[PDB]
């Protein structure tokens, strides 16, 4: 299908009635090119926080590549500090959920 | 302001320097800071930088500098008087670096720039290597020092270690490029200037020492700079530079006394208004007004850094210390640029840089006037003084003593040598200073030498300009309607003069082909053509890559062509060149002008070629640089040796013509070891028709290439794609789609970013950067420069399945359809004939 | 008047902390590669619309560039297409990949990659080598190719000469907040400026200006594209000739004897207006 | 940092003359200019008070035995 | 709503960001009001 998609794309390149709301026939995002269709989300190496996206969900939805790399690169003291910080964060989260 | 013209007379106070940059933003920011320091009238706006080096509107809108701006002024120094600096700011793009190549002949000193956070880049490394091969002084500038201080917020010790690593990498690259003992570069040596180019924060070790002396005490600044530059450590109890590092918890001298005050000032300013309290300002010896304090964080930091760090005196001192005056530096430039040798009497006089001697000015830059109708030839005046109205003979790049018609006489109007204000008040300019000669633009295209009409009758132009990059992207040009075809052609000529890298060729198929290096380069070419040089709307074609023809196997049978005069026939066999010889010959390692014994020794030592083969007549393509070499292996037992000597010039002309126009696609052919087997010809001069050899020679070349195994070759572009770590794997995916191969991948030292060096074929390279940037959602950035020719898969002449008009061909079928399309587009016969 | 506000850095720090929910984390303009106003301008100036960009009605019929006849060089028999010439290629370089570009706009090429590390824990010092930052080769390098000074023979420095800024903390608690604010979006980058009205502060503006709300239904895409079309059409025609005389008609009506001034609750004014409209 | 010492340091590299306290006038290119007016020149012409003139390949005169110095007119602008 | 109900928030009608449409309606009303004022003045006058 992708080969035929490129084929007809190149062919195209070279060769009152009131409405309640918008219609889906005007969508333009449909691109067969998998690189363009599937664009790598810019997570900013664990620093990408979209506005409307839920913070907890975004942390869950994060690829954790940056987090895993930081955990590997963190020293023993850095690991201890991170563990303490996450323990305090978990205690705070328990306080809010209470 | 007459001192600007007064200082031009002193040949020892001029500092001819050209700049380089990883990106044009950094270098132009420094140039704008210099202009603001020199010119108090122009002040950069808070919203955006002035960018005085971006004269073109295309560069201003796009954000990337287009044309080099040779503009600077007289600048003061801490321990010296004002010297008339003239700096040719260069664009910071891989392709646009070809324009910087012109600056290589404008000045004899390159003040290279390297970003602190970004570190070494492909453009910076290429520029450093080219400058080393150009025999010019190199003074490095750590640019965007605020990035490590502010953007990265690295610890001061870590920042110093990163800067030292960058300096060490630069020194290693320089040492690899050149073996000269002057390759040592360090703040102690004075070859490194820390200039962020933002907030006007530039200094050296000497600048910091002078600031310390001014603040308090009477410490000798030279000794303090020599001591505090490195990691020699400071002992407070001994109160001296103690290389043994006695104190346990002390920091290095540069970190303790140079980086630490800058970090403290930046933290006080950015941290809070109460952090940068009036008490802190008084402790720093600065009393800013209430209005300056009410400004935003960025303007306040800029004002504080500018007021605290003087007026860029450290850069001037560093340039004066190492970049020589034109009188001192003219001799190496005379040796390198001049093809007439420094031993010439006129050449010897030029090496002394005598204003009262002969007039020898080399103009290589080309600049359009405001109206765009006329041009102005910008170039250095090596010798003599040019006067307004004085006639001069402008010998072109192709001028030679064989024919005097290659040069024309023209008058020189107003000079407009001064460029900082872009004024034309200059009347005459002495030797060693850059002059913008007006009125001589018509006889000369680019890189031509003007000289006095009757004073000298044997002086010749300098060597033709050479570029590191090679124009491989070709695009056709046609008018929308032919009715005003010549007008567009006029603009085309304006394109050829303006851009040295762009090559305009009138193909036999009636198509005007523009050859450029990068996609952005050709886009800027077309924008300038349509908007400025030719207002006519221009239709284009899909970008195409110039292809090469190579051999893989030796010729099966000999091929002979007979001259019409009494059937004088020459027979030859072509063989593939030895592996690794192509890039060696193409790198100007060995020239045909070398002595026969020297060439024989080189070939016997490196490539172990036979001494008899080396002693044979050698052609080595056009201008002795073509990878396709020709060796006249004719047996001395035959009586044609005298005839071969009498036909050596014709054979060489035929070989170079065949190299320029091959049998397939009539394109350039490389790495072909054409062996002239033998030739039987009547000794009578009448039978030795000059026009009967070159066509026969090229027919023999075509038949031998057909006799040998033919292959197509595409230019693989080197791309140093920098990207964040997370997208790095995804970046490879892009190279997966565009038939790319990853050569190397390393993290950026001291930066979260990650560089990947890849080798993308030129056919799929068109728009590769756009795909990489869009797919990575605007995070990854790339920069592609042509690296090397690689043999394309398939066989050009093998009978393969015809590809669909709008469908990519399979890998084995690429060569044949490339060959057929190139042959048809060029206008020659599409079908390849074995008989022909 | 309540027109201009002069504030302090910590207030920006805490306001940015609170507004992180409504503000995206993007800091470099390279993220808006082909979604800046100039890219949409040059897309509208052409028939082609980028997949993330809305469609448009062409300014003119443009029948000349609609379907050109086959020419000697324009023939597809000779043009080789390794990869499709997508709308991204045309928008990126309008003057190269587009026959007869005509009236177009110019897009910014690139911005240096913003190398910034957002603070994760306030207690940890700001000037710290973050683990994400790549390590550097701490090579011993016993060799001394670099120049070396004298060994305890020179450089006699007075004791009164301090390393300039001394007795001042290199790292303070407010350093992280300020250096984070230095790379804030437009509203928080300014230390102090002038006010804006309530109705002309578009909070959602930064949302659709992003590339896409990835992982959304088709209707969300359509809504984003249509609203981006409306925004770009608003951006196109923007020139005020209105060199007014500052005749405040409302103030004149207030000064008119037929009306008077008073103070009352907003709900009372609302019910008054409802009764007046009835 | 004096104005006359700064003008003497900025005048280095050009042709200038210097008349010492002993009557010897040395004219040439100022190669190096010190802070205390010590001028080191190369290829200078020295004329004594008796009228005898000579040429020196390189000399360095201190400011303690120097009376006055005349620089070019390019430093006035 | 898409963002409000992005995560743990329910997919119900509980969304409260009226300012985004409030500003648009304010702008459209500002554009419209000249017409209403002109017609009301026409009626208030005698040349209706």
């Amino acid at each position: 299908k992708d080969k035929s998609k490129e084929l007809h794309a190149i062919k195209e390149r070279y060769l009152r009635k009131f409405v309640f709301e918008w219609d889906a026939s005007e969508d333009t995002s449909i691109d067969y090119n998998p690189l363009y269709k599937e664009r790598h989300q810019v997570q900013l190496l664990g620093r990408g926080f979209i506005a409307g996206i839920d913070l907890k969900q975004q942390k869950r939805e994060q690829s954790r590549f940056y987090g895993d790399l930081m955990e590997k690169r963190r020293t023993l003291e850095e690991k201890e500090q991170e563990e303490a910080r996450l323990r305090k964060l978990r205690k705070k989260e328990a306080k809010q959920r209470w | 302001m007459d001192f600007l013209a007064d200082l031009m007379d002193n040949s020892e106070l001029i500092r001819n320097v050209t700049l380089c940059g990883h990106l044009h933003h950094g270098k132009t920011c420094f140039v704008d800071c210099l202009i603001e320091q020199t010119h108090p009238e122009i002040r950069k706006r808070y919203d955006q930088d002035l960018c005085y080096t971006d004269i073109l509107f295309t560069e201003q809108e796009r954000g990337v500098g287009i044309k080099s701006t040779p503009v600077t002024v007289v600048l003061p120094d801490t321990k010296g008087k004002s010297y008339l600096f003239n700096i040719m700011d260069t664009p910071g793009h891989v392709n646009f670096s070809d324009e910087v190549t012109a600056g290589l002949r404008i000045s004899d000193g390159v003040v290279l720039f390297i970003d602190a956070a970004e570190g070494v880049m492909l453009n910076t490394e290429r520029l450093i290597k080219h400058a080393v091969q150009e025999r010019l002084a190199v003074t490095v500038c750590i640019n965007k020092i605020d990035r490590l201080i502010l953007e990265l917020k690295l610890p001061p010790t870590d920042a110093y270690y990163k800067l030292r690593h960058i300096v060490d990498e630069v020194n290693g690259l320089i040492s690899m490029y050149s073996t000269d003992e002057n390759l040592i570069l360090s703040p102690l040596l004075g070859n490194v200037c820390f200039s962020s180019s933002q907030y006007s924060i530039c200094f050296t070790l000497g600048s910091f020492a002078k600031i310390y002396a001014d603040t308090f005490g009477d410490i000798n600044y030279q000794e303090f700079a020599k001591r505090l530059w490195g990691d020699i450590y400071f002992n407070p109890k001994t109160r001296k530079f103690t290389k043994k590092a006695p104190t346990s918890s002390s920091q290095r001298s540069f970190v303790e006394f140079i980086l630490e005050p800058l970090y403290k000032i930046l933290a006080q300013v950015v941290g809070d208004v109460d952090t940068s309290l009036p008490r802190t300002l008084d402790e720093l010896g600065i009393h800013l007004t209430k209005e300056e304090l009410k400004l935003n964080i960025r303007p306040l930091l800029r004002l504080v850094c500018k007021k605290f760090f003087g007026e860029f005196t450290g850069f001037v001192d560093m340039c004066v210390q190492h970049i020589p005056s034109p009188k001192v530096g003219a001799k190496p430039k005379i040796e390198h640029t001049y093809t007439g040798g420094v031993d010439s009497d006129l050449g010897e006089a030029m090496s002394d840089c005598d204003p009262d001697g002969p007039l020898m000015c080399h103009t290589t830059k080309m600049y359009s006037t405001d109206d765009g109708v006329q041009f102005h030839a910008f170039g250095r005046v090596l010798s003599g003084t040019i006067h307004a109205g004085q006639p001069v003979k402008v010998l072109g790049e192709n001028y030679t003593l064989e024919d005097e018609e290659d040069s024309q006489i023209c008058t020189v109007g107003r000079l407009w040598i001064s460029v900082a204000r872009y004024h034309i008040e200059v009347n005459r300019v002495p030797a060693g200073n850059w002059v913008l000669i007006e009125g001589v633009d018509q006889p000369i295209v680019k890189t031509a030498t003007i000289t006095e009409p009757r004073g000298n009758e044997e002086a010749q132009i300098f060597r033709p300009l050479k570029f590191n990059t090679t124009s491989v992207i070709k695009i056709a040009v046609e008018p929308v309607n032919p009715s005003e075809l010549p007008k567009m052609l006029d603009g085309l000529r304006k394109v050829n003069k303006s851009y040295p890298s762009l090559t305009t060729k009138v193909e036999e198929s009636g198509e005007h082909v523009i050859l450029g290096t990068g996609e952005l380069y050709l886009d800027c070419v077309m924008h300038d053509l349509r908007k400025m040089y030719s207002e006519i709307d221009i239709k284009v074609a899909d970008p195409v890559v110039t292809f090469c023809e190579t051999v893989v196997e030796t010729s099966s049978l000999k091929c002979f062509a007979e001259t019409p005069n009494k059937k004088n026939k020459i027979t030859m066999i072509a063989e593939p060149l030895e592996k690794g010889l192509a890039e060696d010959i193409e790198n100007e390692v060995v020239q045909i002008t070398w002595n026969r014994k020297k060439l024989g020794e080189f070939f016997q030592t490196k490539y172990d070629w036979d001494l008899l083969a080396a002693r044979s007549i050698w052609a080595f393509g056009p201008d002795a640089t073509g990878p396709n070499i020709l060796v006249d292996d004719t047996l001395p037992s035959e009586v044609d040796k005298a005839l071969l000597g009498s036909v050596k010039d014709s054979i060489v002309q035929g070989f170079q013509w065949g190299t320029r126009e091959g049998p397939l696609c009539d394109e350039l052919i490389r790495n072909v070891k054409f062996k002239i087997l033998d030739a039987v010809v009547a000794q009578e001069p009448l039978h030795r028709g000059g026009g009967q050899i070159i066509p026969t020679a090229r027919r023999v070349v075509y038949s031998a290439f057909l006799m040998a195994t033919p292959r197509l070759m595409e230019p693989y572009y080197f791309v140093e794609v920098q990207a964040p770590a997370d997208c790095v794997s995804a970046v490879y995916t892009v190279l997966a789609r565009r038939r790319g191969h990853v050569t190397q991948d390393a993290p950026i030292p001291g930066s979260p970013l990650y560089t990947i060096k890849a080798f993308i074929p030129a056919i799929d390279s068109f728009g590769f950067e756009t795909d990489l940037r869009t797919h990575t959602q605007g995070q990854a950035f790339s920069l592609s420069v042509f690296h090397h020719w690689q043999i394309v898969p398939g066989d050009p002449l093998d009978k393969s399945i015809v590809i669909r008009p709008l469908e990519p061909q399979p890998a084995p079928h690429l060569a044949r359809e490339f060959m057929i399309k190139t042959r048809r587009r060029k206008g020659l016969s599409e079908d390849v004939s074995i008989s022909k | 008047t309540y027109q201009r506000w002069q504030f302090t850095l910590p207030m920006m720090s805490t306001l940015y902390r609170l507004a992180n929910q409504l503000l995206t984390d993007l800091v470099d303009d390279n993220y808006f590669y082909l979604f800046d106003l100039k890219a949409f301008f040059t897309s509208k100036a052409l028939n082609m619309a980028i997949p993330g960009g809305p469609k448009f009605e062409p300014l003119v019929r443009d029948i000349n560039l609609q379907d050109e006849d086959w020419n000697e060089f324009n023939d597809i028999n000779k043009i080789i297409i390794r990869q499709p010439i997508r709308t991204e290629y045309k928008i990126a370089f309008p003057y190269l990949y587009n026959n007869l570009p005509h009236h177009v706009h110019l897009t910014w090429y690139h911005t240096p990659n913003v190398v910034f590390i957002k603070t994760e824990d306030p207690d940890l010092p700001a000037f710290y080598f973050d683990p994400l930052i790549n390590p550097i080769s701490h090579r011993h390098s016993v060799k001394s190719q670099e120049p070396l000074p004298d060994d305890d023979e020179e450089f006699e420095l007075p004791e009164f000469v301090e390393p300039f800024l001394k007795d001042t903390p290199l790292y303070t608690d407010n350093t992280a907040n300020g250096i984070a604010l230095l790379w804030a979006p437009r509203p928080f980058n300014l230390r102090s400026g002038r006010t804006r009205r309530a109705l002309d502060i578009p909070l959602v503006k930064n949302w659709y200006r992003e590339h896409c709300p990835a992982g959304q239904p088709v209707k969300v895409r359509v809504s984003y594209q249509k609203l981006l079309k409306y925004y770009v059409l608003n951006a196109l025609k923007h020139r005020p000739p209105k060199a007014q005389k500052k005749r405040y008609l409302f103030r004149s009506f207030k000064a008119t004897k037929f009306f008077q001034s008073t103070k009352l609750d907003w709900v009372e004014v609302g019910l008054q207006v409802c009764r007046q409209g009835y | 940092i004096g104005v006359p010492i700064k003008v003497l340091h900025e005048a280095e590299g050009h042709i200038v003359t210097c008349e010492t306290n002993t009557g010897e006038v040395y004219r040439g290119k100022l190669i190096e200019a010190e802070d205390n007016m010590n001028c080191q020149m190369s290829n200078i012409t020295v004329t004594y008070r008796d009228g005898r003139v000579a040429q020196l390949e390189q000399v360095y005169i201190r400011g303690s035995k120097i009376r006055f110095l005349i620089l070019p007119d390019m430093l006035k602008n | 709503y898409y963002r409000f109900n992005t995560g743990p928030v329910g997919k119900g009608p509980g969304c409260g960001f009226w300012a985004a449409g409030w500003r648009v309606w304010l702008f459209f009303m500002r554009g419209i009001t000249p017409l209403l004022e002109r017609w009301l003045g026409n009626l208030l006058a005698r040349q209706f």
